[PDB]
């Protein structure tokens, strides 16, 4: 790219990288509760919500 | 000994609906079987419960 940049005077390349800290949670606990209902059929079939 | 009609005064009434999704059927009947209703149709229909 620094060699590109030393040969082109109206067009220039760029590079760069960047690192992640992406941290996850919630303010509290009960914002993190979470519920779920799962039926069995008689055939054998589960429905889930 | 002789027999008796039931005389419900509303006769037997039911609307089906699909919802157009993963052949899902939706059978409001007026039953006093909701999961007999459920057995039949799906057999019916080649489907799980």
């Amino acid at each position: 790219v620094e060699k590109f940049n030393a040969e082109n005077y109206w067009k220039k390349k760029g590079l760069a990288m960047v690192p992640l800290k992406f941290p996850v949670g919630l303010g509290s606990r009960a914002a993190g509760q979470a519920a779920a209902l799962v039926h069995i059929y008689l055939d054998g079939s589960v429905l889930v919500t | 000994m002789g027999g008796q009609e039931h005389f419900y005064m509303e006769t037997q009434s039911m609307l089906v609906v699909p919802k157009g999704e993963d052949q899902e059927m939706d059978v409001y009947v007026s039953t006093q079987f909701p999961k007999y209703i459920q057995d039949i149709v799906a057999s019916t229909l080649k489907l799980p419960a």
